[PDB]
RNA sequence: GGGCGUAAAGCGCACGCAGGCGGUUUGUUAAGUCAGAUGUGAAAUCCCCGGGCUCAACCUGGGAACUGCAUCUGAUACUGG
RNA sequence: AAGGCGGCCCCCUGGACGAAGACUGACGCUCAGGUGCGAAAGCGUGGGGAGCAAACAGGAUUAGAUACCCUGGUAGUCCACGCCGUAAACGAUGUCGACUUGGAGGUUGUGCCCUUGAGGCGUGGCUUCCGGAGCUAACGCGUUAAGUCGACCGCCUGGGG
RNA sequence: GCUGCAUGGCUGUCGUCAGCUCGUGUUGUGAAAUGUUGGGUUAAGUCCCGCAACGAGCGCAACCCUUAUCCUUUGUUGCCA
RNA sequence: GCGGCCCGCCGUAA
């Protein structure tokens, strides 16, 4: 049922008395369609190891995030080391038009109208986080109207 | 309650900021802990325990310090309840898969055991068998004969114990630690403010909660 | 150049002879030499057939031999006539009259032999070696075995040096002389020249 | 809508004119700021609703836009006198 | 203020801090151009000259040795009065103001309590070392921020050339 | 006949030196780390104790041959109290 | 505690 996608793969190398000895490592990204996702980060020596590694460390890793008819309501950005990201919802009939991994991401997440941007660096580990950066710390009237003692509508107006 | 029974904090210059909450006015260059608002968490703790052993939760005991050993193996193998006494394994709950074998291992040690010098009289063989198992039964005797995976844990000492903290918190379990003076309340837990040293008082905190879980099964 | 051949070192333990008779200088060189010619008969008209293991013994004025296979039925034929052309064929090889034997294996993912040119065969219709050898480690383990390695050699495709692979898993202690292992080779033609095959199976020890 | 400990990047350190920026009330002014109204900001071009060339480039009807300037009336929380 | 400042005594002179009380009534912060102060070496005129010592001369070592090592040795280093205006002039961190969990010291004031004693409670200034949240590419910083903010100024835009 | 720099198979050497790795779990954004480090021992990653690690694999050792001491069995072509 | 001892042609595994 759940969604997977293969992000990055790269070779890794490592340097012994004898010479050197290389692995590798992927990046994948699982999600439910509808407001969970995760992620996975594995090594291996060979490539189909790593890959299958990766998957249940991502399925054992989740979060749920709050959209709204396929986005929420909060232009929102987030940052890791050397990445800043930016996203806004989108009107409708629009797609997911995003550069790199925030593609995969904002696909498995469940979002279907988006108009992200990407800053800074662009390595696919650090602009992963999106998740993390801004996709969780996003707020529903609802939560919003029960911090503030309030009523939704008013909250709305 | 009444009795004041137990001691309080170490000193004022081995403390943690955190533990203002529960501080009282300190007098002989010590901190005394503040008695008043112990016994409600006290009694919270004591319910929730209550509830969780009528659902029969297999609490778990920690605790290895020299001189809460023996107590808390007293306290528990009395209702029905498993205990850890030496030398925490780092990995016991994240890593069970691991520690299933030396389980297994165990059993099948202690089943040859009753006959073992019968089976083979090369003593060296012999010996160095008694010596493994004497060696493994400390580190697993009070986890033997579990399920797997408990559902509560109560610890004497929290500074002392992180690392069984930190493995709860990652899995998920609530967790029921004594507190200190210089200890934090990090994980999600029932904090009980008191000494953890004394001999009286750790003896007073494991006898309600013995009462306590033995009562809930019935 | 490193390693002891493992069945050799082992001849006098716990594995025996594949060619058992008595002789004295004047007819050793010629006992072999026939033993060698039948052998490659043998083996080259029963190649179609899994056969593993081909002994040789000589009564005293006889010629006696066994083969064992896991597929006995098509080395003997619907009737005795295949079995009985051999038997005139090897009869004529060595001048002495022949009987013929047939031996059953009963689990054909053990018997190195076997294993090693299945994987020779699967490569010369070009398959990728890494699956091959994956299948026939989990098939070998699947059946119950303590332990199993193989390895292959040679221009796997690239023009760049040969490389060399290997796999196991399990227990397989080539320094104890006490266990039981079993090893064999192949070699598969292909395109860009030959690949070696190797395997060491370990049945277990023996006391 | 970027930076300056080590990647390029804090004057060797002070005093100080012109400039830039001002703690708390009260009272007046309406310069800044805000709201209306009028007069202006050519046509063509872009946009919206339409129309006609067998359709489309093309032509055409009406409306918005021309982020501005000046004048008059009003508001007085904030900045200025 | 920075560059810097160490035997002892006298004369002239600048700043900082504390206790208590009185007084004036925003008189403030920053600062392009401008002005002043800046280690050592160096330059000019006049003195002085013990030790040390660029240049220089011999003796060694070395394949060679215009060097490291040894024996000497001039300018200079010192004083007075004028120039020069640069340093890894470094905490490689501009100046003011506000706010945010803690420990262990050093130095210099002052209030109270038996002030008994090297006692106990406080309350200011300036300084060393750990370390929490937070921040950072990382190292690390961490109430004397590289944390959260405001005002003004100075600089940067691939490496060589 | 050419190409050991297109290869299989088979050898030398570091070196009979004591090392070389993996699964799961934790730490770090990451290359990676931990285990394999520390105290005492051994010919030896050989062993005890400690320790966010818990267990395995190839190595070391043992199982093989010969030599040194006795006991049974057999006694020629071997031996003579 | 201090005696001396310099160099290594051009490109080149995936």
């Amino acid at each position: 049922e759940l969604q997977e996608k293969l992000i990055a793969v790269n070779r890794v190398s490592k340097t012994v008395k004898g010479g050197r000895i290389f692995s590798f490592t992927a990046l994948t990204v699982v999600g439910d369609g509808n407001g969970r996702v995760g992620f996975g980060y594995g090594k291996a020596r060979e490539v189909p190891a790593a890959i299958q590694k990766a998957m249940e460390k991502a399925r054992r890793n989740m979060i749920n995030v709050a959209l709204n008819n396929g986005t929420l309501q909060h232009p929102v950005k987030g940052v890791h080391t050397g990445s800043r990201v930016f996203m806004q919802p989108a009107s409708e009939g629009t797609g997911i038009i995003a550069g790199g991994a925030m593609r995969a991401v904002l696909e498995v997440a469940g979002v279907h109208n988006v108009l992200a941007k990407a800053y800074g660096s662009t390595n696919p580990i650090n602009v992963v986080r999106a998740t993390i950066d801004g996709l969780e710390n996003m707020n529903s009237p609802e939560m919003v109207a029960a911090k503030r003692g309030k009523s939704v509508e008013e909250i709305l107006g | 309650m009444l009795k004041a029974g137990v001691h309080f904090g170490h000193q004022t210059r081995y403390w943690n900021p955190k533990m203002k909450p529960f501080i009282f006015g300190a007098r002989n260059k010590v901190h005394i802990i503040n008695l008043e608002k112990t016994v409600p968490m006290f009694n919270e703790a004591l319910a929730e325990l209550n509830k969780i052993a009528s659902r029969k939760g297999k609490i778990l005991f920690v605790g290895t310090k020299r001189a809460a050993s023996e107590a808390v193996k007293d306290a528990a193998l009395s209702c029905d309840q498993f205990f850890v006494n030496h030398r925490w394994l780092g990995g016991m709950l994240t890593n069970w898969k691991t520690v299933r074998q030396s389980i297994k291992r165990l059993k099948d040690l202690e089943t040859q055991s009753q006959d073992g010098t019968f089976d083979k009289l090369t003593k060296k063989e012999a010996l160095m068998r008694t010596r493994e198992l004497e060696k493994l039964e400390n580190s697993l005797g009070g986890i033997k004969d579990m399920g797997g995976l408990p559902d509560a844990l109560f610890v004497i000492d929290a500074d002392h114990e992180h690392i069984a903290i930190k493995e709860a918190n990652n899995l998920g379990i609530p967790v029921f630690a004594i507190v200190d003076t210089n200890s934090d309340p990090d994980g999600v837990d029932f904090v009980i403010p008191g000494n953890d040293d004394a001999i009286r008082a750790v003896t007073l905190y494991l006898g309600a909660v013995a009462a306590t879980v033995r009562e809930g099964r019935s | 150049g490193q390693k002891v051949h493992p069945n050799g070192i082992r001849l006098g333990i716990v594995k025996p002879w594949n060619s058992t008779w008595f002789a004295n200088t004047k007819e050793f060189a010629d006992n072999l030499d026939s033993d060698f010619k039948v052998r490659q008969y043998l083996t080259k008209e029963l190649a179609k057939a899994s056969v593993s293991r081909i002994v040789i013994e000589r009564p005293a004025k006889s010629i006696r031999v066994t083969i064992h296979t896991a597929r006995p039925g098509i080395v003997i034929g619907k009737k005795g006539e295949d079995v009985e052309k051999l038997r005139k064929v090897v009869a004529d090889i060595a001048g002495v009259p022949a009987q013929i034997n047939i031996a059953e294996v009963r689990k054909p993912e053990l018997d190195a032999k076997l294993v090693a040119d299945s994987i020779t065969s699967q490569l010369e219709r070009r398959v990728m070696f890494r699956r091959a050898m994956k299948r026939a480690v989990q098939n070998a383990m699947r059946l119950g075995a303590k332990g199993i390695k193989v390895e292959v050699s040679g221009r796997l495709g690239g023009a760049e040096i040969a490389r060399t692979e290997w796999y196991r898993e399990g227990r397989v202690p080539l320094h104890t002389l006490r266990a039981d292992i079993d090893y064999n080779t192949s070699e598969a033609h292909t395109t860009y020249g030959v690949i070696g095959v190797k395997v060491w199976i370990f049945k277990g020890e023996i006391l």
